[PDB]
């Protein structure tokens, strides 16, 4: 499963690629909304099966950001 | 009482009056046009560009939102006068007192014309000052809101500080602590800063399809995490009229929602506090107009002020505390329009008899409660070594005490000069006077123009004599030049309510009238008791 | 209560922390050294040339005034800097409290060294500012005057106006009035203006053969009816002690002097009027310095606020209210060497929830007794159209009538961004908290650089999109780049701490040692009843 | 003000209407009708046996001691209907407020044919109410003391307990403390209890020959050590005004008595203390009879309350607060008979919305000093699963702070259902409205009658249930009916009236004039400042 962009914003560094084995909270995405960094981590310990959010891709709160297996 | 008559030695008809009065018609002239210009707005352009949207003019809200043919006081018109780069008339913020249902009250709008409505830093500085004759009054508050936000440009003497935006809601719910209500008519853009005046409101009002209260309008909402909505549906007025509960009136538009003010105003079951023994008005004796030529032409030349006196009093029946003694400065008392008031005007220097006459006036006033009045006319305190031997200095001091002290009712006129100790001396702007008014012919500043280019001069010459040389009229002369304008051009009454060191510049010959009309309004304030410091004896 | 407690979660070993805890310090020693510049005052040029007139410095004669080391908070220390052309070290003026005979004072002297110690416009600022604290908090007032006049180049905003020069007398007379003697020391010249501070004072001292209080000099008075004569002959120490009353007493130097008044603060029968249930004094659980890596160096990079509480409050024992409801706000309860006190940080946004969880955490604070301290880190209030239509506006005023009400002691100190109605809600400048502080790391605007820049820019391509054409990234990017910086100029804590719009940048380590203090000395006035506005619900 | 008027909606000729119109005629005939009966006293039997002691009875006294046509406002007629065994008319005790020399005064009398005049537990109950009445209104109280003891069977719910008898000496004595003058008029036996009444009373009233006041009377003092006395000797009207002086004034029969009762509420010197900007009384628009038909004859038939609101005010110009918001209350200005009012009628059910905007308007309300007019139909608060999670449970109680906490005059009136939260929340019996009143359409109860056979016995099943059985339609039958009907029967006024929890059933066409009666006399007293609890926001 997945956090999803925890709140609205925009994303500035994506870290963990498509496909990746995470660790225990690995800022999968990390989002920006009104001058503050928000990075949602992940937490239940897996692997990454597809994150749709390139960079910049300004979201809102909800949007599917990035998804376990 | 036909005892305490002040018999003129003015003669209306003399050649030297038409002349004053000439060159001070002129002045007032000099006057009328520019707050004609001021009328404008953002000028015809924007202006337009505004009733357009079916936007009533700032102005216009005014007088409908008034009681019928009601007068009203307007407050420091001139603001921010050649001060900001662009032009942005009387600050982009109307503001005075008027009656609204039978109540004075104070109105406060934003002309969505100047600049956008923004604040720039005189505008906050001039919807402060009138929160503050608000409270210091007691005038219950009607803020016709439609501004876009604060200067961005100059956000630095805009936002932070003690005395800056945000002081603005302070005083909102400090007044309504302290039961001196606060309404809110919302008739345009109202983003993030302005979205607090509504909000914060005992009582708030919308005009459909045109009124917006939002923390972040669609700029900054999109800026945010993406989202791209109109202006009606993020914060409309009817978002905050059946969703949130921002607002509490649904007006139809400027009209109605002005009509709906009115009504708030109507049941406020409100009562004057303060309280006098005021007796049956009676006029003057000597038209108010022929003080145009009371005042002579040349600014240093002197005049006897007991006539300016006479032209406002009722019945010109004043009578004089300590008639014949420190006769530098008038004592007095006599009644304006009904109103008791106690009166202290200049009449040249003030040596320290001048000051203790005056203190020991202050106490009477303070002890009777009645109202004080200022006429300032100073030129300063008489220097040199026997009279600064002889306490001028702590004599003066006594009178500022009492000055800053006085609980009762204060108010100042700028008749002539307001210079040195002598402003302060005489309630000047730090001494909260209810309000404080400038003549046309009235020049304030530290000290002469020359004055200044005298001393500031005379030390370079002094450090350049302990230094082995001498000052050599040509850089002397080229230290004193620019001081001599300086001085020259911010004793000006316009660059004084430019920057609201005043809440206006009148009409000398109008005094009368608007001190009745501020007594009055400091009427719906209790008259509180005098507490005096230590007296240094 | 081992359940109170705050287990932290800061490795101080870790990498990530000893990275923040550089750049921190780096800005710690950055202030350090500015600082130090700063007590340079007119620089040991005519520094030395003071000294030779046998004249003690200003600092010095302030650690000889104090009672054997106690401690002294300085106020506004980076006043005035970058501030006029020149360089006007501490705006000319220094201030604080510190111990004198067992009562905390506020203390103001002028360095004869800087300019004259003539007054420059952020000197009068400061000056009143300190007389803000002393009213404020009640402490007697020490003033060590020795300054020229008033700087004569820019009087326009020096001598006029409410908060201008004169409201100094304005504030002494009231606050002598309300019983918190005003002391005065004359060690110099006293020339017009200042020539006040010495005659209105309940006691008034003066050096022989130094000292000089005169409404006008030699310079002016020959510039009067000619009339040459000398200084000490004009109005000396021998003058006034002997002949005129305008002092009190015959002090025969700079460290006499200075006696004399610690013994008139000495016969003050004062009593402090403050009241809390205090405890033992216990120390916190973690080493305060622990701070500097407490806090990310990384602008905008979220942390744990709990954290930085955890190092300030005794015992690192916080009690917190409405635990986990708005989490984007931190109440909660505990005390700070011994006086008990209600915290209010911000952890994030501020969603309404917060709000709400801090208005109504302010009640209970305001219903008890306790004294309030923000800690403000806020970016602003969550934007949006579901956020605006659920009346995050009206809400978040909720929390601001809140704030502006209490009349118990408020404390505040910048460790993040004050930035938009945050640094209202969050009790800011303008909310009268008694102190105001910032860290060398936080930075305070109306809102970010590309922020402002974004709306500014945006406005100008959509007048010119409903105008037919559009702005190219040509112009649009000229609009930008100048507002871009002028924000991260006006952002940083010199900036405002030299504008006063805090008593001054501090030791983030430091935090706790200067809240007791204060405190302690806000204790020296009543702790009021608090009344409350109109609540928007 | 053409716009603040309420424009009918309803049809006095339709059908609907004459048919609510017709069952809510006949509800009044059958009070006018009861109020008769109860106007019998112990029945023309003891009745006039009481006239043949010479005595004029109760009501006539009143009637008599009345300023000429005053009018006057019963208090609980309907006390003890069916309460008691026997039949004990408006609990033998009499009272209400009338005009005695321009002086709204309550007036308490006992029926001596009501069972002997003897106090039942109802007649305290009754007798306490009048007094505070006269303590929360500052209404002089005059006592016609013509009664028994108290009904020695029923005792053990008459002596004992804080507001049991002896606490109207309580009351009494400290009323006279806070100079609320406590007249006694003496017109028959007054034995032990009420032996105080009159003993404690700053003046007193015989009447010769017939009035009584004995601590112990012949029954009890025969009882004692022996001894055999008539009454007269034992404590007659010329022992106590010619010998103790227990009384003060020598009256020659009830008339007489009556007269120097008048006489002393003459010269009391007595001023009202209450304040109102009371203006111009304007009737209203709609006859005050076309209620009958406004109100529905379906009880649960939604109709709007703004009619009812049209029909009571002045000019019926109401003007709406939260015109649109949380409509299920109707909060707004107005008139009546002058006096300003703030009026919060229910119109539906009530979710947080409406709380707020209530507790909102009780601000304002309170912050002008404006009384208050609850108009309660609340069938309760709107439940469910979101609507909990939604704080409706917090929100509520932000009203009731609000009205718990308010000192202005607080008056309410039942015209649909006090069922449950709702009654709190609109000023219900528990929260001091200075009078609360009852119409005969009105039904009032903790919940609805099948409501609580819901609940009640659905517990009874699940109790039962995870217990291996279950409850047949058989049982669960038997466990509902006697509940249905017996909220069924203590939901009707006569059951609330009888027991005094209000103070009276009235004619809903008269509601007007009974409130501005109310008003009026409650401004014989100061309307307090309100302090407001902790808002749980
Ligand atoms: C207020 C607003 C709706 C204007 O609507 P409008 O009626 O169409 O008016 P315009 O957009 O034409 O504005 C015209 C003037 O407004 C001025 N302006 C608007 N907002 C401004 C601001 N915050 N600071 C400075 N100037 C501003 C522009 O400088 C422009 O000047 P110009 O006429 O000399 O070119 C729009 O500018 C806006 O969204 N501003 C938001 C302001 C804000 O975010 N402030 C928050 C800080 S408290
Ligand atoms: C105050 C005074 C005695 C100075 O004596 P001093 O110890 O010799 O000090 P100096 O004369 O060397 O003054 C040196 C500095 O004082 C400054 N200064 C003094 N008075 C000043 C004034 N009123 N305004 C502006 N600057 C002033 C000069 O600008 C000079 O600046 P610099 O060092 O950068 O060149 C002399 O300046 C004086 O007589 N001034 C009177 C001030 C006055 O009349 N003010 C009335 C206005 S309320
Ligand atoms: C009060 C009293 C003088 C009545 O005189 P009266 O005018 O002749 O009236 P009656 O004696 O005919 O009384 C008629 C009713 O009074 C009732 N009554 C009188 N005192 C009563 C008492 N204290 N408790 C209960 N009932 C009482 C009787 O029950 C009787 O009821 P009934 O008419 O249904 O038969 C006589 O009852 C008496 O002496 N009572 C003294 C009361 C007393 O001592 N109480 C002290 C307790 S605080
Ligand atoms: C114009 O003539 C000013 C007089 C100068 C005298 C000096 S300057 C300001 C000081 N205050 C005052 O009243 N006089 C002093
Ligand atoms: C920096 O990120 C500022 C945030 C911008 C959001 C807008 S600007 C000021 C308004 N008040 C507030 O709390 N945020 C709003």
């Amino acid at each position: 499963g997945g956090l999803s962009a925890p709140m609205n914003g925009s994303i500035v560094r994506v870290l963990v690629e498509p496909g990746q084995t995470v660790e225990a909270g690995a800022t999968l995405v990390v989002l920006e909304a009104m001058k503050m960094e928000h990075s949602i981590r992940a937490p239940h310990a897996g692997v990454v099966k597809a994150l749709y959010c390139s960079e910049g891709e300004l979201v809102e709160e909800g949007t599917p950001l990035v998804e376990l297996d | 009482s036909h005892m305490a008559i002040l018999h003129t030695q003015i003669n209306p008809r003399s050649a030297e009056f038409a002349a004053n009065a000439a060159t001070m018609l002129e002045q007032v002239n000099a006057l009328r046009t520019l707050l004609g210009r001021i009328h404008e707005g953002g000028g015809s352009a924007a202006q337009a560009r505004h009733s357009a949207r079916g936007k009533l003019l700032v102005r216009e809200r005014i007088n409908r939102l008034l009681d019928p043919g009601s007068p009203f006081l307007e407050l420091s018109a001139l603001a921010a006068h050649e001060v900001y780069g662009e032009e942005v008339a009387a600050a982009g913020i109307v503001a005075g007192i008027g009656r609204v249902e039978g109540v004075e009250c104070m109105i406060v709008g934003n002309d969505a014309t100047v600049k956008g409505g923004t604040y720039y830093p005189l505008t906050v500085k001039k919807h402060l000052r009138a929160q503050a004759i608000a409270l210091e009054n007691r005038l219950p508050c009607i803020y016709l809101v439609d501004s876009g936000g604060a200067n961005l440009p100059r956000q630095d003497e805009v936002f932070p500080d003690r005395e800056h935006f945000g002081r603005i809601f302070f005083n909102q719910a400090n007044m309504s602590a302290r039961g001196i209500p606060q309404i809110a008519v919302v008739m345009g853009s109202c983003t993030a800063g302005g979205a607090y005046v509504p909000a914060m409101s005992d009582e708030t009002v919308m005009v459909r399809e045109q009124a917006t209260i939002f923390l972040a309008g669609p700029p900054l909402v999109k800026a945010a995490t993406g989202e791209v909505v109109s202006a009606e549906e993020l914060g409309g007025a009817d978002v905050h009229c059946k969703v949130s509960g921002v607002a509490d009136h649904y007006a139809e538009d400027d009209d109605h929602a002005l009509a709906i003010a009115r009504r708030c105003v109507a049941n406020l079951n409100w009562r004057k506090q303060g309280q006098l023994q005021c007796r049956a008005p009676r006029a003057p004796l000597y038209p108010a107009e022929e003080l145009y030529g009371v005042i002579p032409a040349d600014s240093k030349q002197p005049y006897d002020v007991r006539e300016v006196i006479a032209r406002l009093v009722d019945g010109s029946e004043f009578d004089e505390f300590k008639a014949l003694f420190g006769t530098t400065l008038v004592c007095g008392f006599a009644h304006l329009h009904g109103y008791p008031i106690a009166i202290l005007a200049n009449n040249g220097i003030l040596f320290a008899e001048a000051a203790q006459k005056g203190a020991h006036f202050i106490e009477l006033a303070c002890q009777r409660g009645i109202p004080l009045l200022f006429l300032q006319n100073i030129t300063g305190f008489m220097v040199g070594q026997k009279y600064e031997a002889g306490g001028i200095a702590k004599h003066g001091a006594k009178l500022v005490t009492a000055v800053a002290c006085a609980r009762v009712p204060k108010f100042t006129v700028l008749i002539g000069g307001s210079f040195g100790a002598g402003n302060y001396g005489m309630c000047g702007r730090a001494y909260d006077p209810r309000f404080l008014w400038m003549w046309p012919n009235a020049r304030i500043g530290v000290m002469g123009g020359e004055q200044a280019a005298g001393v500031l001069a005379q030390v370079k010459r002094e450090q350049a004599e302990r230094a082995g040389q001498q000052l050599g009229v040509e850089e002397e002369a080229k230290i004193k030049a620019p001081i001599l304008e300086q001085y020259e051009h911010q004793g000006h009454p316009y660059y004084s309510s430019a920057r609201l060191w005043d809440d206006g510049v009148i009409d000398p010959a109008q005094t009368r009238e608007v001190l009745a009309l501020a007594l009055s309004a400091a009427l719906n304030a209790p008259i509180e008791p005098t507490a005096f410091g230590v007296f240094r004896m």
